[PDB]
């Protein structure tokens, strides 16, 4: 909707 | 034991005034004038079993009743502390005491706090009486005169010797006694006042202070004599206080001549809150309410503001030619080489136009000229700083901001600071009223304002502390004990009066304790201890979660975070906007906590609406006073705040869609709306990121911490109380007691610490440092190393002594030693200097090595000391400045070499001169002729050109 669920962390 | 506590009212009439309002402020009497009133308070501290007769019946053998009462005490021969504002007329009391001693052929001493004020009082007193003399640290003149004006610092050294001059001394007058609380030089006043003879009487002249009785009781207990107080908030020139909301055209009277707070005008003033200095000066000029002092708190803010006054001119060409002649004549005292200095030439155009600058950075010649030209009415507006005792009265005073800059934050001006600066308004006789104007740029609350413009003065709190040079001096004298000072210090007297108010809190605190009793205490206590253990371990994992190594990888834009800054202000759930490394532009290479090493910009939706967010700095996470989470029942505004990692309570599993420019118009509103939705879809709370599964924290020690938590939970789940209905009820009754018990235990120890003598342990710890360094024998019999430390007072007596005896100055050059000693005379901070060449870095490291040897001994001797902090306290940033100054460089060359203002350089050079002169006299006692020739060559090398120039 206005966002997303994010659980992965960028740049390892 | 006290008595005779009567108050008496004194009324007078003053000419009417509409001030800046288009209406009269106070209802005028039938005579066409306004009736004012002030109260004069009196108390007396009596020694036990003393024959006392109440005042208001003494007969003397254009005065205010506060002067009449204080003079009546002096006529009766009893000490008196007078507390009133700067212009209230306290000097009338000193003149009576100085006269009553002459008419009895007795001697009176007068002590002035800061430098030249004694010398000016010396000249002023001769014309009033004739039989007056002066004694000072710099110069010595006429001791035989009946009356003697003497420096306060010189009196302390004079009472250790016991010069017996007090044989025929009847009164000692301390002017501006409240400087006893100065954290740097306040200990001296307490020292001298302790060492006074019990047979001598005293007259204490102090500003408005609330705790005047504490001082009188202290005098009464030490010197076994009665001591009166006379207090009056009486302001001779009535004051009017205005608020100027910024970017507006309004001016509002918030409190008037009767100190009544005008409520309606205030809420009007706050309603207008949504260049400015230019408008106010032009107003005061056209309304003929000059001179004006516009106070700025920074030296650069003063110069910048005056630069914004480039348009206006306030002086006619006859006056412009007049003051320029006075300016040129004063410049003549400088060498011809320094008369073309940039600070000198750039300030003259401002002076010709009638605008002056006055700050500590000015050259000593310039500051003196600007002060005089302002007295002559040549300067119509003066841009000045809070730091001034000078006689610089103006009829209107303006404050640039309603906040003062703290060491690391912008704090609201205190009640005291407002009192001390509003007093610079109004002139006796000349002006019917004094105007103070404060520019405010924040929707400040009413109770906050009353606490400021109508607040109360600061207390006179003792600053007595032990000093190494002080203890060593007391060893040489056979008559006074260091324990004796502590037992008589005003500090100790303030603790012995504190414990009855602490005991009242304690007995009240236990009353709530006895009334609380929880059934099944053993089971409830175990449950409490386990939950506390869980609370501790869970806070421990938060530090591991918020550490940059693990947290930064997951701090994408839009990430949801729970914000709790400094464990106090809880802003709720917000969204990360960006993050960057902390660099500290000022004082680079400063150490940062791992958690404080980074700054995160987060959007929040729970900011209080009237919180002044315009003060936020991009990378300064110290939230200014007034920026706070919205309280219950208060409006919320979306804003972006900076935080360190420690301000994150938990990290969320969700992440929002953020615009490219969060700074754009209405973007904080749209994100604040999304935050409201995420807070709405998850009323119970946001799910956190799993540290092991989601955040992939695999460290083995971290895994053992998590297992330690799981054990306590299953341990908690097997407790009998977990399945109880009264659990929340029976737990709160206990947790309220445990908090109380920890509060009582704190207070039980607090009274114990004050029951004994203050810093009595610190005295034993300092003496241990002296015995270890060789300053006195293991039986505290003074040593030569200790003797020479008594002569040093313009610097660290311990380190300078260790450097001299170790021969650190032997292998150096006079230009090198001067740079070394500069580290002992420059206390103020400045920008980090470039890396020192090997010619100056070797004697610096040679001193830093000795410094660490001292710091480790202080820590080992059980003194609270940070070793790293002590070694860096000796500022080396001016070493290259002092070195090149000795090599022949001109003043123009060294000024372009640092960011330190010109006046500050002059002050430290002269302060370095004073220190080197002390080491010259020390070389006589130690009998080191090679060191004497060295320091003398250093002094002649510094003392040249501008630093050697004199004053007007």
């Amino acid at each position: 909707a206005l966002f997303h669920v994010d659980v992965e962390g960028d740049e390892i | 034991m006290l008595a005779d506590s009567f108050e008496q009212e004194a009324s007078r009439e003053v000419d009417a005034s509409k001030g800046l309002t288009n209406s009269e402020t106070l209802q005028v009497e039938q005579d066409g004038k306004v009736r004012l009133s002030h109260q004069v308070r009196h108390q007396v501290a009596l020694p036990p079993n003393y024959d006392y007769t109440p005042i208001a019946e003494h007969k003397r053998v254009t005065l205010d009743p506060f002067q009449d009462t204080a003079i009546s005490c002096i006529d009766r021969g009893e000490s008196v502390l007078v507390s009133a504002h700067t212009s209230a007329g306290k000097t009338v009391v000193a003149e009576y005491a100085i006269a009553q001693s002459l008419k009895n052929k007795q001697r009176v001493i007068y002590t002035s706090p800061i430098k030249a004020l004694s010398n000016q009082k010396y000249r002023e007193l001769l014309a009033e009486f004739g039989d007056v003399g002066l004694m000072t640290g710099d110069i010595t003149i006429n001791p035989d005169a009946g009356c003697l004006v003497m420096t306060t610092e010189i009196l302390r050294s004079m009472l250790y010797r016991g010069s017996e001059v007090m044989r025929e001394v009847a009164w000692v007058i301390f002017d501006e006694v409240h400087y006893m609380r100065d954290k740097e030089r306040g200990v001296v006043w307490e020292e001298t006042i302790i060492l006074l003879p019990d047979k001598v009487r005293y007259v204490f002249l102090s500003a408005t202070i609330p705790n005047a009785m504490e001082f009188a009781e202290w005098i009464c207990k030490i010197h076994s004599q009665p001591c009166h107080i006379v207090y009056t908030n009486f302001r001779p020139t009535p004051l009017q206080h205005y608020l100027f909301p910024a970017h507006g055209d309004g001016i509002y009277l918030v409190v008037d001549e009767k100190s009544t707070f005008r409520e309606e005008n205030f809420q009007k003033a706050m309603a207008s809150i949504s260049g400015d200095i230019y408008k106010i000066v032009k107003m005061i000029w056209k309304k003929k309410y000059n001179p004006v002092i516009v106070f700025s708190f920074s030296k650069r803010d003063c110069e910048e503001l005056a630069l914004k006054m480039s348009k206006l001119d306030f002086n006619s060409d006859d006056e412009k030619e007049a003051l320029t002649k006075i300016f040129n004549n004063a410049i003549a005292l400088l060498p011809e080489t320094d008369r073309e200095l940039p600070q000198i030439k750039h300030i003259l155009p401002l002076l010709r136009r009638g605008i002056g600058i006055h700050h500590s950075g000015l050259l000593p010649i310039l500051k003196e000229v600007i002060e005089i030209l302002f007295q002559e009415g040549f300067l119509k507006v003066l841009f000045a700083t809070e730091t001034f005792g000078l006689n610089m009265p103006a009829k209107t005073v303006v404050f640039t901001s309603v906040r003062k800059w703290d060491g690391q934050q912008f704090r609201w001006v205190s009640g005291g600071e407002y009192i001390q600066m509003s007093g610079r308004a109004g002139r006796r006789g000349l002006d019917d009223r004094g105007i103070v104007i404060m520019m405010i740029d924040e929707k400040m609350e009413p109770q906050v304002a009353k606490g400021m413009v109508k607040g109360q003065a600061d207390r006179l709190d003792s600053a007595f502390h032990l000093g190494y040079n002080m203890i060593l001096n007391l060893m040489r004298v056979e008559g006074i004990s260091p324990e004796f000072m502590l037992e008589h210090s005003f500090f100790q007297f303030q603790n012995v009066i504190s414990v009855p108010v602490m005991e009242k809190k304690l007995a009240e605190l236990k009353k709530d304790f006895d009334g609380i009793e929880v059934e099944d205490e053993e089971n409830v206590k175990e449950y409490h201890e386990i939950e506390q253990a869980i609370k501790g371990y869970r806070e421990d994992v938060r530090q591991v979660v918020t550490h940059p190594a693990n947290a930064l990888s997951f701090l994408q834009p839009g990430r949801l975070v729970e914000i709790s800054v400094n464990g106090k202000d809880n802003y709720g759930w917000g969204a990360v906007v960006d993050f960057a490394k902390r660099i500290n532009k000022r004082n680079p290479s400063a150490v940062y906590t791992d958690h404080e090493s980074y700054i995160v910009n987060v959007v929040v939706n729970t900011m209080y609406i009237d919180s002044p967010v315009n003060l936020l700095k991009p990378f300064n996470p110290t939230l200014p006073e007034g920026i706070r989470p919205a309280e219950e029942g208060e409006k919320s505004i979306c804003a972006v705040i900076p935080i360190t990692l420690d301000s994150i309570k938990s990290i969320g599993n969700l992440r929002l869609y953020m615009p490219k420019d969060i700074r754009a118009s209405g973007q904080k509103e749209t994100v604040g709306k999304s935050l409201r939705e995420v807070n709405r879809r998850f009323p119970d709370g946001i799910p956190v990121l799993d540290p092991v599964k989601n955040m992939k924290i695999e460290d083995e020690d971290f895994l053992k911490l998590m297992k330690k938590i799981d054990v306590l939970n299953t341990k908690l789940s097997s407790n009998p109380l977990t399945n109880s209905m009264r659990l929340e009820e029976l737990y709160g009754k206990y947790s309220r007691k445990h908090d109380l018990h920890e509060d009582m235990k704190q207070l039980k120890r607090k009274i114990s610490e004050s029951q004994a003598v203050i810093q009595l342990d610190d005295l034993r710890r300092r003496k241990r440092v002296l015995r270890r360094l060789g300053f006195c024998t293991p039986n505290d019999i003074i040593e030569l190393k200790g003797r020479v430390a008594c002569e040093i007072s313009s610097g660290d007596e311990l380190l300078l002594t260790e450097l001299i005896f170790n021969g650190n100055f032997n292998e150096l050059k006079p230009e090198q030693a001067a740079a070394l000693l500069s580290c002992f005379a420059f206390q103020e901070r400045c920008k980090e200097a470039p890396r020192l060449k090997p010619e100056l870095a070797e004697p610096l490291k040679a001193m830093r090595e000795i410094a660490a040897k001292i710091a480790k001994i202080m820590k080992d001797s059980k003194i609270e000391v940070v070793e790293k902090d002590y070694v860096e306290s000796f500022r080396h940033e001016l070493m290259e400045v002092v070195y090149e100054w000795c090599r022949g460089a001109t003043f123009t060359q060294i000024c372009k070499m640092t960011d330190v203002y010109e006046g500050s350089l002059i002050r430290m050079f002269k302060r370095l001169e004073e220190l080197v002169k002390e080491l010259v006299d020390v070389a006589n006692t130690i009998g080191n002729s090679s060191l004497k020739e060295k320091m003398e060559a250093v002094l002649k090398l510094i003392h040249r050109d501008i630093v050697s120039a004199g004053s007007l």
